[PDB]
């Protein structure tokens, strides 16, 4: 959650990522000092050009005067080509930073957090509130400092001619600083509802998307189109807040810093401040007055835009020191010797408040396979789930090679696991890409023939248009079920990890498939840790340990022959199977 | 860790009732599978009586009809009730737990004259 | 495709859009008249406060300035209010409509269209180019006709006291226009390939985040940052070239519209000019001349700004003029009566060349069912999509009720079908809301009890710590597979649709769930068409025609013990099985 | 429309030798099942041989290692070839594709002395 802070809070907590930019921040803050200064010149220009006038005095200014002019608009354009280049630059290596630690930190969420969340949400935050960031540092942010450099110019400008008239400049400067603080905290809590109703809008969005064939065959159109009307009705509605501010800021400002010029009216109407100096000072103090009221004007506006880059900041902040997966094992294992065991765990699926695994005691030996069996809901993609560390268990120890699991590192932990899981994923690449995702460059292409091959891919690889590099859809949509299968298959036996799940991984395919794959499985698993979870036994009836499991407690384990014996849970399934 | 014991009867006649008991400890009672084996001097353990959580019951053929298998869950005791014994059901008597890989009883000797 | 047009250009296009908003732009016009009138004339105030005097003259006017100076101030502050709101009004109207249209349209879209595209892209132009859109219309069209009004008026006030130097304005001017037109288009290249890039940002975090599982057992953290990497910097280096174009042509904008200032001193240095007026009127000019730019630099900026908002415009008009599902049909079938037969049809998917179906002469009477069986790959789940327009065949005719499906309307047509397809796909919402998907005012929460009795679900549902009130997850993730499947069973049960299709509605099931769901399918779809695909032949063995696929042909079709006789591929699999 | 004629014999001694071809246009000729089925007068329709695109070839028992089914993918004719035949052959020959449910020839009668 972000507590609403303030701008100079917000760019505190941003420091620690410009600071590796600091030159070109150095650079352009010349360049800004500079840009005000000849600003001011030009504008100061006037009182030679009044006091010693065209024909009052004597034609020496006038001749070189445009030539000043001149070389001030070149000097005036270099340095504001050099401000605001380097400091786009600093903001947009800041934003990209930004972006990259986003991603990396919703890289190593845990699976929990995901079971919570709409990918429409943290799309949001990666697209709408980064892109926010950059609008507002790149564009929002050279106008509010190139405004405050010239106002801060003509103040001292104002200062100098007559400070007898800069004092009530003085007086209400405070005035319209309290309130540019008021609006800047309305717009930034804004901003934040803006950002809310923004990933509101993508997970709509998202989820027609995904879902676009139950919306056809179930006629869902009315119902989404209702869902997205009321979403971007709310986000206009917002969006109208966010101008409301706006416009009533602006204008009340505006009448508050035209107090002084009412009071320099009143000033040169008081029969004891002329006569002081000449026509000049006074014309230059009213010019700088008018001048004066156009950068808060552009301030103002600017700070509407600015405050949404603000708020989106804060967001990222808090969503940047939240907790990941938990990690501290450090004892990393080059290659697990199959060995997997689980001692009375006990497991509850985050707020469920009933357990899915009771009290497992359940061992699988390395070079062995052990077959889950059971009805669905009893929960064995669980047990595939917690030997992953997707989960962590609440009671009992699951070891590798006599260590507990979370004594290892994570991403040592889950390179020793190649899984099939239940529902399959892959991505919109190639055949190849897909089957060796992570490990492209670790891979031959005869490896990965010999992988497409094992898992019974390679007949309908070779009839594809392409061949093992013709490209599928973005869920291998471009295939059929069975097809997707078997490449998942082939992306997990390419790797040949010492412990291999698969999870109902021949539920899509043909009875002569599934046996040509169980014939590639029998001679490449002899000496690996295996685990299949089944719904039909004639996948499993080699398995060296069967396992049913009912409800979340193991109910029977034996072999097949002295399970068919027995006459119990597992007779039952084989004879109605 | 669960652990699971016999308290089985003696010696009795031809013809005699004989029951046995187990009680199992350290289990979830009401849902795993239970068994009564029995081995002879020379041949292996052979499965005699099986109860699953549904009170279903299983009996090898050459005993149908004459032993029974029970269970009751308030006292977590499983039950084997013999009937019209015979000279061949003398032999040890085995409980056991969740499957023939799972957990074994110490067992009780049976003798029929 | 989008060629740039011009600014004009796309605000003609944008008319009709605009045209039911035109009370609050015409308001907007009269505010923004009156906003520059009152900045003119308060820029104008120096003549009379220079020429009359503040001790040369007679006083009197000091008097009363202090007080037209406020009013005047009052009555800017309401014009900016007034004009501010109501452009940002429209603006917000015009965003939401276009929003509103380009779901719908996405919504409209064929399935080849999904087939060949990607999540990220179509998800950054709801997201991204929208919020472009908001953005520049919001801010930077209220900055530019403000500006643009202001300059106006600086003209105006400009020739009337000395012609002679407008004379030099009027010259530049169009210099000045032509910068800004090839700027303008600058911009808008550089917009619409940050467009395409967000939209790789977008599509990158989405593959990420979908496929995190897979990321985490096979290690693909490495492969996945680089590529982020990769896209985030093109954005930034974009980003960069616009900033570059911007900082750019600002600087020469002010270089040439300086050259006014030198004209104005050269000619106040000419000894023929001078001593028409009095020191006041140029003075008022060089005032003005300076003044002038400063809207020029503000416009300039707000340009850069606003040409992102008129690309994203543009690709909008692009894809709402694009070609969606082909639906000319027009009789609308109440309920269909269940016969459904392919005749002579052969399809091919879109650019792949070799047909998947050749000859299908198929037939499914009303009130019966056929049962889809073959290995993977052999065609079924097209026969299915075929059955439901996803795809339109290439020759033959798929008819029903003695029609052709294209002679219907699309949405009347697949009214009439209720699938369980081989991917399940479920929303993020209730178990209640996910069986009565798009029909949750029209079905009772005892139909939807009956129907989750019917498809066995009712068990596991009753175990819910919520009862059917259960939120499961984003894909049903907080599920086990199959009931996953069950609950989708159960979507597809409550609609007594008169064609039912189950595309291996059995897979993730364990052999007593299928028996129960298979007894309760027995009595519900004894008078119900329905067509069947298995891989396993004990769901199907009462089919009334079994029909076996391969490669594409009917390859045999009969009963099951008239199959089982003839002694072909159908006795093959069922032996084998 | 894919259709399919039986040229046939007539009348054969017993234990004499036939065959009967079926010419099947319209087809997806390499890959559909074809099959020979047989009537008599009685009887209903039983299936005398079956070949599939992979070639197999299977036959009901009582004919088995008499007959023989065949097919030319380049001509697109099945055959059926008959050696030692019997009196209880004497029947109405049909060819057949794709399944009991799909399409029949004509018939040709054959007749054993
Ligand atoms: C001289 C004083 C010196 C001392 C004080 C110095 C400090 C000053 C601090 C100023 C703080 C400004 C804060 C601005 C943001 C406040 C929030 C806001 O703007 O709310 C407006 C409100 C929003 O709508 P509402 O219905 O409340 O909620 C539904 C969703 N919109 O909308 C409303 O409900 C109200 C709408 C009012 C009518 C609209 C405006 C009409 C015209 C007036 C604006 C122009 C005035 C220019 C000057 C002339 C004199 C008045
Ligand atoms: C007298 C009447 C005249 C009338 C003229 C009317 C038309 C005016 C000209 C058209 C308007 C401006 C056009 C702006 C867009 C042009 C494209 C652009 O900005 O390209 C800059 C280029 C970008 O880099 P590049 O490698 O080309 O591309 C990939 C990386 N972005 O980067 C470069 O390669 C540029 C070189 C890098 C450094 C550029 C900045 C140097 C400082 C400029 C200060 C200007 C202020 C005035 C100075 C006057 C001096 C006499
Ligand atoms: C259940 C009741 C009982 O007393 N049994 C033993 C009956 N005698 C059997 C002789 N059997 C010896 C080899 N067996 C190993 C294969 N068994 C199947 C073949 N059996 C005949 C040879 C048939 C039997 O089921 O029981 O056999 C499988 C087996 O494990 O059974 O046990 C066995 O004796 C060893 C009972 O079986
Ligand atoms: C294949 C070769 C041949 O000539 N057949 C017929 C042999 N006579 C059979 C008598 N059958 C009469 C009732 N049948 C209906 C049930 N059939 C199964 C029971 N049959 C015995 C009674 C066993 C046979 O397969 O064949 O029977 C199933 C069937 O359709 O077979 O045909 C039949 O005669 C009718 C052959 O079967
Ligand atoms: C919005 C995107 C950002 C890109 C554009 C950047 C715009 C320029 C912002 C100017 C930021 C001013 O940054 C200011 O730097 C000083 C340097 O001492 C920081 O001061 C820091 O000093 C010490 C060590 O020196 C740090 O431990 C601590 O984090 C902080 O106190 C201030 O906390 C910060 O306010
Ligand atoms: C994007 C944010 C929305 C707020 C936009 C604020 C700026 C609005 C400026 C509108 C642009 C000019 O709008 C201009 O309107 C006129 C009519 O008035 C349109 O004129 C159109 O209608 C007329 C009358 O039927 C016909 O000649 C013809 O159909 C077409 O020319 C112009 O094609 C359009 O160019
Ligand atoms: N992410 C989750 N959050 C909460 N409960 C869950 C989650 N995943 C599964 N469950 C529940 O946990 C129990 C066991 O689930 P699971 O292990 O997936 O079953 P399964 O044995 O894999 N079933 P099946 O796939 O059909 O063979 C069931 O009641 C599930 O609904
Ligand atoms: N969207 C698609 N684009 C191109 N080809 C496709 C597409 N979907 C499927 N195919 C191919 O078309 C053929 C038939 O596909 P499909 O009809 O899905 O098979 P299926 O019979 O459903 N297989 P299965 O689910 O495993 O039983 C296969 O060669 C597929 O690879
Ligand atoms: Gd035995
Ligand atoms: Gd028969
Ligand atoms: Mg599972
Ligand atoms: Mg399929």
């Amino acid at each position: 959650n972000d507590k609403d802070l303030s701008t100079w809070q917000t760019f505190r907590r941003l420091w620690p990522t410009i600071a590796p930019f600091k030159a070109g921040l150095i650079v352009a803050g010349v360049a800004l000092i500079l840009n005000a200064a000849s600003d001011t010149f030009m504008l100061s220009l006037l009182k030679p050009l009044l006091d010693d006038g065209f024909g009052k005095t004597d034609r020496s200014v006038l001749v070189w005067m445009p030539l000043v002019v001149i070389g001030l608009m070149i000097l005036r354009g270099i340095t504001s080509y050099v401000s605001s280049y380097c400091i786009s630059w600093v903001s947009g290596k800041v934003v990209m930073t930004m972006r990259r630690r986003l991603f990396g930190h919703m890289m190593g969420m845990p699976v929990s957090f995901f079971d919570k969340q709409s990918t429409g949400t943290l799309l949001s935050r990666i697209t709408y509130d980064s892109e926010q960031v950059a609008s507002s540092s790149s564009g929002a942010l050279i106008t509010v400092v190139r405004e405050g450099a010239s106002i801060i110019g003509l103040f001292i400008m104002m200062f100098y001619y007559s400070w007898q008239l800069s004092i009530i400049l003085i007086v209400l400067a405070p005035i319209v600083s309290i309130a540019i603080r008021v609006v800047s905290k309305r717009f930034r809590n804004i901003s934040k509802n803006m950002q809310n109703t923004m990933g509101q809008v993508t997970t709509s969005a998202e989820q027609m998307l995904k879902g676009h064939k139950e919306v056809l065959i179930f006629g869902g159109q009315e119902v989404e189109t209702k869902r997205f009307d009321k979403v971007s009705n709310r986000m206009r509605l917002q969006g109208m807040k966010m101008v409301s501010a706006s416009s009533i800021s602006d204008p009340i400002i505006q009448l508050i810093a035209s107090l002084a010029l009412a009071f320099v009216l009143y000033a040169a109407s008081f029969p004891s401040v002329m006569d002081s100096l000449t026509a000049g000072t006074i014309t230059v103090v009213f010019s700088s007055m008018i001048a004066l009221m156009r950068p808060l004007k552009s301030l103002t506006n600017v700070n509407a835009q600015f405050q949404r880059g603000m708020a989106a900041c804060q967001t990222l902040f808090t969503i940047l020191d939240s907790e990941q997966e938990k990690d501290e094992g450090k004892r990393v294992i080059e290659r697990a010797t199959g060995d997997v065991e689980f001692r009375n765990v006990t497991f509850t699926y985050p707020g469920r408040d009933v357990p899915a695994l009771r009290n497992i005691n359940l061992k699988i030996p390395a070079g062995k396979t052990v077959a889950l069996v059971g009805r669905s809901g009893s929960g064995k993609s669980t047990i595939a789930s917690l030997i992953t560390r997707f989960y962590d268990i609440d009671e009992g120890e699951i070891l590798m090679d006599g260590h507990d699991l979370r004594e290892y590192t994570l991403a040592s932990l889950r390179n020793q696991v190649a899984l099939v899981s239940q529902n399959v994923h892959l991505f919109n690449d190639t055949v190849a890409n897909n089957i060796a995702y992570a490990r492209t460059e670790q891979y031959s292409r005869e490896q990965i023939e010999e992988a497409a091959r094992m898992a019974y891919a390679m007949d309908f690889i070779n009839k594809m248009d392409n061949g093992l590099d013709t490209v599928i859809g973005e869920n291998g949509v471009l295939l059929s079920g069975g097809q997707r299968q078997r490449i998942a298959i082939a992306r997990a036996l390419l790797r040949d990890s010492p412990i291999l799940i698969l999870d109902e991984a021949t539920s899509a395919l043909d009875t002569e498939s599934e046996r040509a794959i169980q014939a590639a499985l029998d001679e490449l698993q002899k000496n690996r840790t295996s685990l299949v979870i089944a719904h039909r036994l004639s996948t499993i009836e080699k398995a060296d340990e069967i396992v049913v499991v009912e409800d979340g407690v193991i109910v029977e384990r034996g072999t097949h022959n002295d399970l068919l014996e027995h006459r119990g849970v597992y007779a039952q399934l084989h004879k109605m199977q | 860790q669960m652990q699971l014991v016999e308290s089985g009867g003696g010696l009795v006649q031809a013809g005699g009732s004989l029951r046995l008991s187990c009680a199992v400890s350290g289990s979830i009672f009401s849902i795993i599978t239970l068994a009564w084996y029995r081995q002879a001097p020379g041949k292996p353990r052979e499965n005699v009586a099986t109860i699953t959580r549904g009170s279903r019951t299983s009996y090898c053929d050459s005993v149908k009809g004459r032993f029974t298998i029970s269970k009751d869950n308030a006292k977590s005791t499983v039950y084997l009730q013999m009937n019209k014994l015979k000279p061949e059901d003398t032999a040890d008597y085995y409980c056991n737990a969740e499957g023939p890989a799972g957990y074994w009883g110490q067992g009780t000797p049976v003798t029929v004259s």
